[PDB]
């Protein structure tokens, strides 16, 4: 909880891009309409 | 149709590239003794040096601020002096922190070298003259791109991370790694970098920024299911320079055989290199119109006047390749400014010149020929990187200016790593970079790899995460 | 290790603990796991060490 509270405190943007080692084929997946998405980036673990 | 099929599946096989995998920010440990902290004196106390100071002081680390001259940080002796004093007097580091890349300056006299990269060989070569066995860590501001988000690297530190890359795996237990930092110096940031540089190791190639950590790492890309768009087609003249030399005449052969309309060979000696006639003779039987020239790419006003005179009013310049370097070999030992001075003449000096001395004509395309030492590191290849790094850099510098640059990375083509990298054919090596051409890869790797011997070999050499999303590489690292 | 390291971190960043609740809080809110470590002095200037 004192990691959300720094983080918040200070303002910083907790959004990076889509994690590679989960299998996705992150450059494939991209496109900015028929079973892709617009969006290259997220909150993630 | 069959040997199309196997001839694309052989040639994707071999296809690579390099990206920023984001990683968790870890929770890192406490600075231990003292760390020597070495500066530029032309910052002074600006932004970077005294925050990272400041964060070593509360990590637990006893900093050692050492302003450095910018004449000074070049010389290896002097540098050795200067370090031997201000560590006199004082028990031994337990680490080293080099923020001289951050200088964004050349080195006087030698005009075509920075004085990043010159700062950064004298420092490892005088840790090596003082047999201190404290890690080496150096930190480098904008030196690479890990998402579109950023803005473009510059050529300098891009240098100083291909050194640092050539440089770690022959001396591991003193060159750490590096650590990427962003634009402007803040207090959390700082945090992170002492809590990553205080880590056991393996994370050797990081960059931080305000969204999160990365790390570099290698992976396969490729090019079966990418969609083509504009195709490639050799019209105007197309200027290719070392065109006497093997990949010269590679390249020239492929552009001729389909769509060539004037091919303009560049190269120091020209008619005088040993087989232009019979090399220009076979060029031309493609119909080809050739015009082999004898001058060096370095100078600017030699290409200044070779665009003007030498280029036919009957078809506009094109393409620019360059592919054309001295090569010389130097361990890390031996390396001295001038003959990165002679090196970077060439590898960096003709490409920007060439470059500066376009926008008044529109090209199809900028080729740029990177080594894959610039994306490895090979043991010897001290002097050899530097440029293939800076390469890239200018790449991204030019496609933020807006022109279409590439920097092909190439692996050893079939014309001393027999170890690992095989020899790439020409006619796979011709193929993979047109396909590679249209698809608008800004930094393909095409390089041929048996990874049952390679990737243990390299861990050997030095152990490493980089070749962690390759299957092959994760295959043979857990069969040993 | 990392258990003394995090606490070790912890107690840096602290305007001078009490060591008599530190060593209450540790005895009875942690779990006794299998390898255990201890340390015992009367002064305030090797307990950091
Ligand atoms: N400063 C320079 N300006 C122009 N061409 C240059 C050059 N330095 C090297 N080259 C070319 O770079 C080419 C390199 O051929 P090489 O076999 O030595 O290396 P490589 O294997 O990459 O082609 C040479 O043909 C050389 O042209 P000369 O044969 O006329 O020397």
């Amino acid at each position: 909880p004192e990691g959300l509270w720094e983080l918040v405190d200070s303002g910083t943007d907790a959004i990076a891009g889509f994690p590679l080692d989960r299998g996705w084929d992150v450059e494939g997946m991209y496109d900015p309409a028929p079973g892709k998405t617009y969006v290259k980036e997220a909150g993630f673990l | 149709w069959r040997r199309r099929q196997r001839e694309q599946s052989a040639l994707d096989d071999l296809r690579y590239k390099v990206t920023w995998k984001p990683t968790a920010v870890a929770d890192g440990a406490s600075a231990t003794g003292t760390w020597l902290v070495v500066v530029p004196e032309s910052l002074a106390g600006g932004g970077w040096p005294v925050v990272v100071a400041r964060a070593v002081d509360q990590a637990g680390g006893r900093p050692v601020v050492l302003s450095v001259d910018a004449a000074d940080g070049a010389d290896r002796s002097r540098l050795g002096l200067r370090i031997h004093e201000a560590l006199g007097e004082g028990p031994v580091p337990d680490a080293v922190v080099s923020l001289l890349a951050l200088d964004p300056s050349a080195l006087p006299g030698l005009p075509d070298v920075p004085q990043a990269l010159a700062s950064t060989a004298a420092l490892v070569q005088a840790l090596l003259d003082l047999g201190l066995e404290a890690r080496l860590w150096c930190v480098t501001s904008g030196a690479v791109s890990v998402s579109g988000a950023d803005g473009p690297s510059a050529p300098e530190q891009a240098a100083v991370w291909g050194f640092g890359r050539v440089a770690g795996l022959e001396h591991p237990h003193l060159w750490a790694g590096l650590v990427d930092l962003p634009p402007e110096a803040d207090e959390r940031t700082a945090a992170r970098l002492v809590g990553v540089l205080a880590g056991a190791g393996g994370e050797d190639q990081v960059a931080l920024r305000s969204s999160g950590v990365f790390v570099r790492r290698l992976v396969r890309a490729p090019a079966s299911e990418v969609p083509a768009v504009r195709s490639w087609k050799p019209g105007g003249t197309v200027l290719v320079t070392g065109g006497t030399g093997g990949l010269g005449r590679q390249v020239a052969r492929w552009l001729a055989r389909g769509g060539a309309d004037h091919l303009l060979l560049v190269s120091r000696r020209g008619v005088d290199a040993p087989g232009a006639d019979e090399l220009v003779d076979e060029l031309t039987d493609l119909g080809a119109r050739v015009t082999v020239a004898a001058c060096d790419v370095a100078d600017r006003d030699a290409v200044q006047r070779l665009l003007s005179e030498q280029v036919p009013s009957d078809a506009p310049l094109t393409a620019v390749i360059h592919t054309a370097a001295v090569l010389d070999d130097g361990v890390i030992d031996s390396l001295s400014p001038e003959r990165m001075e002679q090196v970077l003449r060439v590898k960096v000096g003709g490409a920007v010149h060439l470059y500066e001395l376009t926008r008044e004509s529109d090209l199809s395309a900028f080729v740029l020929f990177s080594s894959f030492g610039s994306t490895f590191g090979l043991p010897g290849l001290g002097n050899y990187a530097p440029g293939n790094a800076a390469l890239e850099a200018l790449a991204e510098q030019w496609r933020a200016e807006g022109r279409p640059a590439t920097a092909v990375g190439w692996g050893t083509w079939a014309g001393g790593r027999t170890h690992g990298i095989h020899e790439l054919e020409p006619a796979l090596a011709t193929a993979a970079l047109e396909q590679a051409l249209e698809r608008d890869e800004s930094s393909p790797v095409i390089i041929d790899i048996d990874w049952e011997r390679f990737a243990v070999a390299f861990h050997a050499k030095r152990p490493t995460r980089g070749f962690e999303l390759v299957p092959e590489a994760q295959a043979a690292l857990e069969a040993a | 290790r990392a258990q003394a390291r995090r606490l070790h971190t912890h107690l840096a960043r602290h305007p001078h603990p009490d060591p008599t609740d530190i060593a209450h809080a540790l005895a009875t809110t942690r779990t006794p796991h299998e390898h255990r470590a201890a340390l015992v002095t009367d002064d305030h200037g090797t307990r950091g060490p």
